[PDB]
This record gives structure tokens, sequence and C-alpha cells, in this order.
């Protein structure tokens, strides 16, 4: 509260200073489950274009 | 993705040989081209013919060859005694992997 009247002396009242919010515990990733792999070499090589 | 090649063929003096070289669509396909290659025995080699087409020179001209789609194939009109070496037909392949591959090799033997 003295921080946020910027002030060493607080008068009688009720003063708003922060906000609370709940920090998350985990991680949680999600992606398909495939295996095939994509044929970039394919068309980055080869002979003639 | 090696060429697929006849081990050996025999002819005489005198007369036509013919030799063939086939592969498959990713090699021979999309228009490339073949070209030939010989081996005598216990000396450094030479070309035969380069393009198909065309022909290099200090070769006779008894030599001949085309191609047909999926395979290839090439004529000798007259074959002679020093016509005694090993004969390769070399083309390439659609990746970076089959830049020079070659076939087996075929031999021909007079009389
Ligand atoms: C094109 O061809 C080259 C090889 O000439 C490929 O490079 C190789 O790629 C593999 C897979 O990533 C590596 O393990 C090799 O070490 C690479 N070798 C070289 C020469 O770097 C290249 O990946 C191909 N095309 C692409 C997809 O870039």
């Amino acid at each position: 509260t003295k921080c946020t009247l910027k002030s060493f002396t607080v008068e009688k009242g009720i003063y708003q200073t922060s906000n609370f919010r709940v920090q998350p515990t985990e991680s949680i990733v999600r992606f398909p489950n495939i295996t095939n792999l994509c044929p970039f070499g394919e068309v980055f090589n080869a002979t003639r274009f | 993705s090696v060429l697929t090649q006849p081990p050996s063929v025999s002819g005489a003096p005198g007369q036509r040989v013919t030799i063939s070289c086939t592969g498959s669509s990713s090699n021979i396909g999309a228009g490339f081209d073949v070209h030939w290659y010989q081996q005598l025995p216990g000396t450094a080699p030479k070309l035969l013919i380069y393009g198909n087409n065309n022909r290099p020179s200090g070769v006779p001209d008894r030599f001949s060859g085309s191609k047909s789609a999926t395979s290839a194939s090439l004529a000798i009109t007259g074959l002679q005694a020093e016509d005694e070496a090993d004969y390769y037909c070399q083309s390439s392949d659609s990746s970076l992997s089959g830049l020079y591959v070659f076939g087996t090799g075929t031999n021909v033997i007079v009389l």
C-alpha cells in the first residue's frame, strides 16, 4: 500500500494495491501420432529442375 | 539400382551382332540418355558412344545404337577379331544418389 500511494503515511480507509492470479503448474503438449517422414530430399535434390 | 544386362553373346565374323541394356522408369525413363564404354583386356578403357546418337573420333563407323523407351540397344556391322573386349552401358537416375550407375557388363565371342 505504501508503494502504491507513493508515501510513508497511509490514511484511514481501504485501498486497492495489486491483483492476485494463480500461476500454472505444468505444461501439456499434444500433437497427432504420425511417424512418416516428409520427402524434402525428393524435391531438394533432383538432377534437373 | 544397377542396370540389367545379359551376361554374354556370341557371333561370327562377317555379320551384324546386337546387344541390349534394359532398365526401369526411374533410371532410363523421363528422357535420360545412355552411353557406352569398352574394356580391352588389361588396357585402359575407351568410349564408344555418348548421347546415344553422336559419335567421337577414332572409332570405326561399324558401330550404331538407339533406344526404345525402356530399353536400349547397339549393333555392330561386321565384327572383327579385335572386338574381344567388355562392353558397359551407363545411364543416370532421378535423384542425386544415382548420378552414375553402370550395368553388369557383356562380352562377345567371335567365330
Ligand atoms: C540433397 O542431397 C544432399 C546430399 O548430397 C542431402 O544432404 C544430406 O542430407 C542428409 C539428411 O539430412 C544428411 O544426413 C547428410 O549428411 C547430408 N549430406 C550433405 C552433403 O550435406 C540433402 O539433405 C538433400 N536435400 C535436402 C533435403 O536438402
